[PDB]
């Protein structure tokens, strides 16, 4: 403490943070650097924006930080604060919407040699292009570039300290596992600077969504909805309550539409599975209600205002029927007129409600027909729309 | 005090606040870390964070800011702005935005023989992982994790505060008590490098079990008053034309229910909120509810001539089950063209009469079948309700806060 | 301003003033720091986060010798603006913010007279901790406090008093919150009742602890429901109370329990609106909350009855019996006890088979007859129900309302401040030494 | 040792960073400018706040920070922290949250020469009023303004950064290794402009700035394929009450309202995404309340229908002006005991005769409801239509004008 | 620039920032005050809060800080970091959730005479009473209250540069236009400091809100479902449909009034017309509920249940339709005993089962009575409510 007052005077007597920390300016520092990622603190799929609380190890020598332990009571390692030092700019190209270098500046750990060890912490907060073609089971590979911003290569030059960053502090993540995680160096041309090439290291995450969640909260009370599409065409015309369910089913989905649209990103590059699935079951559902409109018009068809084509008689009653239940004194005088009359009038009566009959069951003939093809779609459509991405996932280990 | 200025003016006098305190080479700076709760803020799921107000209390000694109080005036404390003495960098290392420091630096107390006291407040947002399984009956263990930023565990080295108390210090008067969460364990302990740059840790435990009278007035009540109803649907005749109606707006006020929970449940995906799990448990039930509605509706309308009823239908559903259901069922050209319209008339009549009768049996086949699904549902509800609420209450807060396992 | 730029390197070049030590002779000796808060404006109390917001003018005096000078040396002057990081200050903070922000928002000047008080007067935009009461609301009113002590110094080294101020050469404390007419908003939704001040000494605690000594500045404010009443209560009342009108629904209608439950989303969803309103504690049901708890159990009764009267009303011979008991009971009894409205061998051969046709309409004539009667009489019997029901259900609902909301309509903050003393803290009433 | 600090001491130890680079107080400064965009970030609507990230590169000449290569071990480049040096304070005046200045405060780069260069990176939240005309076929004119905070023109001047061939780029710069497209808005144009003004004796000294011009376009799939074809399905789905029976069960009305509450939660919908301004209603918006006028003219119809459907003898009297025009022209324009059993059997005849008669008048009723259904459908059915159709091809043909400025992305 | 080096060193060799910057102690500085709205960024009328970007434009003469420019080579301004030199500590005193004083410490121009200009922006956050009673097409009048916190005016005396603020660089708004603004000196004596006025300059902005959106999106809907509600009353009894459109009308109207809920400060000042109008038309659909539940109640009383009352009869089937457009029409073998006496039974069973039709067509023409006159009641009251409502407000507007 008296030894290491002495020593940290004596450094910072005629030291200058200005220059690079080299004998010789004609060479380069080397930085090596490490991102080590303590957790994913969210993924805004909507900004499309990713927040991470990550450790940025950074590590190289200054030459004029050296001193022998000798001199100094055997002191060989000090704490130093950062802020009175020359330090790399490392700066996070994709910073979207926080801090584009470090702003937290915590000590250094210097070495006798003049080797320094500065391990800040920061909130990154990085753009990252939300694919959503296969939410809510969807993988996205997001990267955070990081690069020192007014030094070239030919001055600075970064070195990855591993292959991967370091993941062995990371709290595990409710939403998001990484499945994948890589670090890359890069040397770009920039038209700004035409004939210094700048460096750059880019850590790439790639992270496949948890899905129960979502499929708990969202899909499950959508499939409940659109297989209760399916049910209009079991249920009787004259219950009169077809329209009841098949609107209010159009209703709750329409309210779920809310939900969706608002959990997604508004960007077209392309359409998310559950999108497509949402609209494919609420055309469904309109298709149903158009249909089932159809049918109740059908079934109340007037016997003495509509008249029962030939073509319906072939389709419904004669051809359909066999691939799916049955088929098809003056007072005195005056009197006897009047029996007459009643037994005519029922006649009439008896006619009237066969025809009428015969519309019902050719009604009744398409709602077997269609609770038959919906349930079909209904089942091969979500079929389609899941299976495709859920058995590849299953798949992939 | 002029005595006092010229004590402080000895105590800096060459005194560097950068340096660790440290007389040899090999020495470690012993630093007692307590907390003191003010007040737990929140614990917000979906953000999984625990927003705390607090006070540390951390003691240490630094050699350099000793004085014999003899000598000056009968000086034994001092009271010095932080900024003016070497800190210990005890940070929250598990803090959920950032803020790794104290909300006030304040000053230090300084004793003659070098004790430096320092009683920092400090408004803290930490991670804590939530256990959602049992939510809103759950109890969840928020951890404040305390370390040394920078300093190793060979240069400074961390007890925790005890003088002994290895808990968090809770003052029974001033204690902001939180409205939704009640402390049942408020442990601290010293965690040990794992096995140089290695560091010691000191961890304060926070075990706080809910308090779930909101969740029971706001969103399960409703859901028991929803379901009773749904069970109700099957005792409305079909003739009445409202099963639909009501089994349909069942489901929908079970989503605006959903809706309502929506804005409060946590967001992981590690596992499913028991509420969540009655909620779905509720809305598969009004769903099945009104596919069988359907069903008896279907039955009930089924038209007599168009339909021959199953022989196998008849002695299930006329015969053998009612019984169970304990459903009894009740029980001269003039005159030739006189007589013709006549029994005409008769005929058709008999005709509407063994219609009717047909009609009445698949009407009754659909009582019963409602009937028998009316049991059905009062059954599997009153089941389900059951052992779903019994998982909930059964969930008891740890005994210990380190439970062996 | 030649005189006072010689009276300010005077007092702290020439004389070598430390900001850094307290103003005293003696380290043992303490520091009196009077202090005194004028509400400028309640910002807002947010129900939810229990928080609350005010605008404060915070007046702190003191005596500082270091800085006395003659008035008659330095050209008359008699006062000084300083900033405040020259001068030693007491460091007051507000101890129960709930933000992390304990400090005055603005560091004005502070005024040194040639007597050598030095007065300190900055505004604040505090955020402080204020637990909710929900028992009453929107009929409720709080309990906030404001709390003000030293971290950096004790009771050993200041001493918290509150401002005295004189009246005809008679020296009384202020112990209100101060409302100066020229700097004071009205709240729209919460008025101050009782605004009193106190100086708190915990005797328990050591001298040299920070919580040994405070000042907390209280605000008993009461809620002005009437935007609630109109626009919350009145609506949801009127719409619980429209659910007796299936009882007067005939069963034929076919729309009963389409009411009923359309009643129930309703209730449903005022209670999604106000359960937004409130925080989630469990120390209370709010009244509200009681209000629409108890509305919709009577709601889904009303419902269940309706499916009861819907069935009873829908039974046919073929179906039920009806005993006579029960007709005697539900047609006879009920309605006069309700007051119900009420009714009231050649030729032989060839023509026997008209003969016998003829038997056959008219017993079947006969026996729907019957049928259609026994049916209106089921029909009867789920009137003489829907009616009982009524006069049932409709009183216990109003008399359920009516306890509600009577329990809220008579809640009154306390007439003094603190309850067991009688003092009301009020400038009407100093309390001369 | 090292020369960058034998430079660094030789050009740092007497310069004053508070004072202008020029021998004379009259001479003016001329900073070269140029903006780099490498992502638009966001438009946010309900904000009307543009966030972009940028480089903004400014190159000058201080004489004072001049050295040669040959005198300093051939350093052709000095790093230098900003706040060393004298800068001209270039800050976005239309930012709308108060951030003016850079995001990072960069180091300079001082060539041999004299020249200084400037490239710090930016997030800037500017004030961008959106048109919600034609929205979600909309396009907006997002404009950055750039001037000295302190300094006057005669004092600070501002000219266009020069590419290899001389050629000013007066323009947003797009260099593809550091550009992000975004997915919802394409960026048709970035025209830049040095303007000048308050030139005049009475105003004073003159004053001027430089504005870009961001001329970008929605791409709105999302839009079309979430809210306006689901929109315009539960809109058209009004037209089915129209084939309803007009009878108990017929729920005729059922269906209409509940099209009617689609439509108010879809305005909802629509609510959430758009301005919350008032100088224009957005197309989505007219078009949702045209369909949920027509949606309540069709709701009034079906009562109208019903009641005539459902008239009855008992209370009504057969209107035969409204039967002629509904039914006619609406086609042409498209013993004692022996004694006392017979009045009981004539008593029965008549009864059923007068039933007859009674159902007779009902089936008209029923008839004339039919006609004035079918009618009204084709009516409604046309004005729907012709609605929608003026609408959506008022967004038809919204597009970017035919600018004379180059694009702002190279293909 | 060497001169300006030379200068800049000169002048603050003995410089104080603490002291006032006139000559003499017993002179007061003269400051003149300006304010530049650049643009009114947000109204909260829930939390009551103006959000507005500013340029505080501040002028005054530095005693100290004056210097001949023919001996600095002719420099005749400069620009200076506010920091180093005394400034007036103007203070908004209103402010709710932004900060009290300046915070953009930008530099300031200085002339050879002595003056300085000093134009920090600003986004001030300032309190401002909502009144509602007019929302949405409301005036609101909107105040900035600033003024030097600890001088006092026989120290520091601030004067208004311009009557009115600077709107010259004002931006446009979507939500507001600016009908009025003036600003206005105060001298004030405070409790806290009596015998010692402090100054002020509060600027007020009188600005009319733009209502088109909230007619767009809440007042045509509004409208829609309370013209809605009447056709209940042209519905048959026999559609069963009454009470569906009737409560659907009422559940819309309510899921509006807490829209507009969310749209307006909870304060109890006074009551919105919005709000006034939603109670008023909640208030009605519910009697119109009652009213139908009493129509068809009456439709479908029968003799079996009822007995026509004379005063039933008597006002609305011969007083009611008279003022109506009258449209509506107001031998011994025991099987032939049995078969004769059953055709009588058949016979009186239809006389009887005719009779009860008829009463029964009693009521129900009763209750279509009750329907029609119920209709034009609607008609009526709902019009003329809806425009008592609002036209008072819209004839005010139109008169100014």
């Amino acid at each position: 403490s008296e030894h290491e007052t002495r020593l940290v005077a004596k450094l910072f007597k005629d030291y200058s943070s200005v220059v690079r920390p080299v004998e010789d300016h004609r060479q380069v520092v080397e930085v090596t650097v490490g991102l080590q990622l303590i957790q994913l603190i969210n993924v805004d799929e909507v900004n499309q924006i990713v927040t991470t609380n990550v450790r940025l190890k950074q590590q190289w020598v200054d030459y004029n930080l050296k001193w022998n332990p000798d001199d100094y009571g055997g002191v060989k390692k000090i704490h130093i604060p950062s802020e009175k030092i020359w330090r790399p700019d490392l700066v996070l190209y994709n910073n979207a919407d926080g801090d584009f270098a470090i702003v937290k500046f915590t000590k250094v750990l210097l070495q006798y040699t003049g080797h320094i060890t500065w391990t800040p912490p920061a909130i990154f907060k990085s753009y990252c292009e939300i694919i959503v073609t296969h939410f809510p089971f969807d993988e996205q590979n997001c990267s955070m570039k990081l690069g020192t911003w007014t030094y070239d290569g030919s001055v600075v030059a970064i070195n990855p300290e591993s292959d991967q960053p370091d993941l062995s502090n990371f709290m595990e993540s409710g939403e998001w596992v990484i499945k994948e995680s890589r670090g890359w160096k890069h040397s770009v041309t920039y038209s700004c600077c035409p004939d210094t090439p700048y460096l750059d290291i880019t850590y790439h995450f790639v992270m496949q969504r948890l899905p129960l969640y979502f499929i708990v909260n969202v899909i499950i009370p959508c499939l409940l909805f659109s297989f209760l599409t399916g049910l209009v065409f079991y249920l009787p015309t004259d219950s009169g309550e077809k329209m009841t369910l098949s609107i209010s089913v159009l209703l709750s989905l329409t309210v779920f539409l809310l939900v969706i649209v608002e959990l997604i990103p508004s960007t077209s590059s392309a359409v998310p599975l559950i999108g497509k699935y949402m609209l494919f079951t609420m055309v469904f559902v309109i298709a149903s209600i158009i249909i089932t409109v159809i049918v109740i018009n059908t079934h109340h068809r007037s016997p003495s205002t509509h008249v029962m084509p030939n073509w319906v008689r072939k389709v419904f009653i004669d051809t359909i029927p066999n691939i799916m239940f049955s088929t098809m004194h003056p007072e005195v005088k005056s009197a006897i007129e009047g029996i007459k009359y009643i037994a005519e009038t029922m006649k009439s009566d008896q006619e009237s409600n066969n025809a009428a009959a015969e519309w019902k069951y050719v009604a009744m003939v398409m709602d077997h027909i269609l609770l038959g093809v919906f349930m079909l779609v209904c089942i091969i459509g979500t079929l389609a729309v899941f299976a495709g991405r859920l058995i590849e996932l299953n798949q992939q280990g | 005090s002029e005595a006092e200025g010229r004590l402080r003016e000895k105590l800096f006098s060459g005194y560097d606040s950068s340096v660790r305190p440290a007389r040899e080479v090999g020495d470690r700076v012993r630093v007692s870390v307590g907390l003191i709760l003010a007040q737990l803020i929140s614990l917000n799921e979906k953000d999984e964070e625990m927003s705390t107000k607090v006070y540390l209390d951390l003691e240490w000694t630094d050699y350099r800011l000793s004085w014999d109080p003899a000598e000056h005036d009968g000086i034994d404390s001092l009271r010095i702005t932080a900024e003016s003495v070497w800190l210990p960098d005890v940070v929250l290392l598990n803090n959920n935005d950032g803020n790794f420091d104290v909300a006030l630096d304040i000053s230090v107390v300084v004793s003659s023989d070098g004790s430096v006291r320092w009683q920092p407040p400090g408004i803290y947002r930490s991670s804590c992982s939530i256990q959602v399984t049992y939510f809103p009956f759950d109890w969840q263990n928020c951890t404040m994790v305390f370390s040394s930023y920078s300093y190793d565990s060979s240069e400074v080295s961390l007890q925790t505060g005890l003088g002994g108390h290895q808990e968090i210090h809770i003052h029974e008067g001033t204690f902001i008590e939180n409205g939704q969460w009640e402390i049942i364990h408020k442990p601290s302990r010293l965690i040990q490098p794992p096995g140089e740059g290695q560091r010691q840790e000191v961890i304060f435990y926070l075990i706080i079990r809910r308090k779930p009278l909101f969740y029971l007035v706001n969103v399960i009540a409703p859901c028991i008053l929803i379901t009773l109803l749904a069970i109700f649907v099957f005792y409305l005749p079909p003739d009445a034309g409202e099963k639909m109606g009501l089994s349909i707006f069942a489901l929908l006020t079970l989503t605006v229910f959903l809706l309502l929970l929506a804005d409060k449940v946590p967001e992981t995906s590690l596992s499913v909120p028991i509420i969540i799990k009655y909620l779905m448990f509720t809305m598969v039930l009004v769903t099945f509810s009104v596919i069988l509605s359907v069903v008896v509706l279907n039955l009930h309308h089924r038209s007599p001539h168009t339909h021959q009823m199953p022989l196998w239908v008849r002695q299930i559903f006329i015969h053998k089950l009612p019984l169970y259901l304990r459903l009894k069922r009740p029980k001269l050209p003039e005159l030739r063209e006189v007589v013709s319209s006549i029994s005409y008339i008769a005929r058709q009549l008999q005709e509407q009469e063994d219609h009717d009768a047909l009609k009445e049996d698949w009407q009754f086949v659909a009582m019963v079948v409602d009937r028998l699904f009316l049991w059905t549902f009062i059954i599997f509800t009153s089941v389900g309700t059951l052992v779903i609420f019994l998982d909930a209450t059964y969930h008891l807060p740890p005994p210990d806060p380190f439970p062996s396992r | 301003l030649n005189e006072e730029e010689r009276l300010i390197r005077h007092l702290f070049q020439e004389k070598g003033y430390n900001k850094e030590l307290r103003p005293v002779a003696h380290k043992e000796e303490s520091v009196d720091v009077a202090l005194a808060l004028t509400l400028s404006n309640l910002i807002s109390l947010k129900e939810v986060e229990e928080t609350l917001t005010t605008n404060v003018w915070i007046e702190h005096g003191w005596t500082d010798n270091r800085l006395k000078w003659n008035a008659e040396e330095f050209g008359n002057i008699s006062v000084l603006r300083l900033p405040p990081d020259m001068v030693w200050l007491p460091e007051i903070v507000l101890e129960n913010n709930n933000d992390g922000s304990f400090q005055i928002s603005y560091s004005c000047n502070v005024l040194v007279y040639h007597y050598g008080f030095v007065y300190w007067l900055p505004p604040a935009i505090f955020r402080s901790s204020c637990p909710i009461s929900v028992t009453y609301f929107p009929f409720d009113w709080q309990n906030c406090s404001l709390k003000f002590s030293s971290l950096k110094y004790t009771a050993k080294e200041i001493t918290l008093s509150l401002k005295q101020d004189a009246k005809e050469n008679r020296t009384y404390p202020v112990e209100w919150i101060i409302i100066d007419p020229e700097g004071f908003t009205e709240n729209g939704e919460w008025e101050i009742v009782h605004r009193p001040a106190r100086v708190n000494v915990d005797p328990r605690a050591p001298l040299d602890s920070p919580s040994r000594q405070d000042i907390t500045f209280y605000l008993i404010i009461r809620r002005k429901p009437l935007f609630y009443i109109i626009n919350i209560l009145v609506p949801c009342v009127l719409i619980s109370f429209m659910v007796n009108l299936v009882f007067y629904l005939p069963a034929d209608s076919g729309e009963k329990t389409s009411v009923a439950i359309s009643v129930l989303l309703a209730q449903s969803v005022f209670l999604l609106l106000i359960s937004k309103r409130l925080p989630a504690t469990s120390m209370a049901i709010p009244l509200i909350g009681k209000f629409l708890l108890f509305g919709m159990v009577l709601v889904t009764m009303v419902v269940v009855i309706c499916v009861i009267v819907l069935n009873i009303h829908f039974r046919t011979p073929s179906t039920h019996v009806l005993s006579e008991g029960v007709k005697k009971l539900f047609l006879e009894t009920l309605p006069e006890l309700l007051h119900m409205s009420r009714p009231a061998q050649e030729l032989f051969n060839e023509l026997k088979p008209a003969v016998d046709g003829a038997n056959f309409i008219v017993n079947h004539m006969r026996d729907q007859n019957n049928y259609n009667e026994e049916k209106d009489s089921w029909n009867r019997v789920a009137r003489t129900v829907d009616r009982l029901c009524l006069f049932v259900v409709t009183p216990v609902m109003v008399v359920g309302t009516a306890w509600i909301f009577l329990q809220g309509v008579y809640n009154q903050p306390p007439p003094q401040p603190f309850p067991g003393d009688p003092y009301s803290y009020n400038v009407q009433d100093k309390r001369f030494i | 040792k090292n020369e960058e600090l034998r430079l660094y001491h030789h050009l740092f130890n007497n310069y004053d960073p508070g004072s202008r680079p020029v021998r004379e107080p009259e001479d003016t400064v001329t900073i070269s400018l140029k903006v780099t965009l490498t992502n638009l970030i966001s438009l946010n609507e309900k904000e009307e706040t543009l966030t972009t990230s940028v480089w903004i590169g400014i190159d000058w000449q201080d004489y004072r920070l001049n050295y040669s290569k040959d005198d300093f071990g051939g350093i052709e480049t000095l790093r230098v922290p900003s706040e060393l040096v004298w800068l001209p304070e270039i800050v976005l005046e239309n930012n709308i949250d108060g951030q003016f200045g850079v995001a990072y405060d960069a180091n300079v780069l001082v060539y041999e020469g004299g020249s200084v260069t400037w490239l710090p990176p930016a997030i800037y939240r500017s004030v961008c009023a959106v048109e919600v005309t034609y929205f979600p076929f909309d396009w907006q004119n997002c404009s950055l303004i750039f001037r000295s905070q302190t300094y006057n023109a005669e004092e600070v001047e501002f000219t266009f950064a020069v590419d290899n061939d001389g050629k000013t780029i007066n323009k947003i710069d797009i260099d593809t290794e550091a550009y992000t497209e975004n997915g919802e808005w394409a960026i048709d144009f970035c025209p830049g402009v040095i303007r000048r003004h308050h030139g005049g004796a009475t105003d004073g000294p003159g004053e001027t700035d430089v504005i870009y011009s961001l001329i970008i376009r929605r791409k709105p799939l999302f839009y079309v394929i979430n809210i306006i074809v689901p929109c315009v399905l539960i809109s058209g789905l009004v037209l089915l009450a129209y084939f309803l029976p007009a009878q108990a069960g017929g729920q005729k009305c059922t269906v209409s309202i509940n099209v009617l509450l689609a439509q108010t939660v879809f305005l909802f919908l629509i609510a959430q995404k758009i301005p919350e301004t008032s100088l224009s209603v957005p197309l989505l918006g007219r078009f949702l309340i045209f369909v949920m006028v027509v949606a309540t003219l069709i709701v009034m119809n079906c009562v109208i229908v019903l009641n005539v459907s459902q008239r009855t003898p008992t209370t009504h009297a057969m209107s035969p002006r409204l039967r002629h025009v509904l039914l006619e022209l609406l086609p042409r324009l498209l013993a004692p005991e022996v004694r006392c059993c017979v009045d009981a059997v004539n008593f029965v005849a008549e009864s059923t005769r007068d039933q007859e008669a009674t159902g007779e008048e009902v089936s008209d009723w029923v008839r004339m409801g039919n006609a004035l259904d079918n009618i009204c459908f084709w009516a409604a059915l046309v004005l729907f239509s012709v609605g929608s159709s003026l609408i959506f091809l008022g967004a038809y043909f919204n597009r970017v004008p035919d600018l004379p400025y180059a694009p702002c992305i190279q293909p």
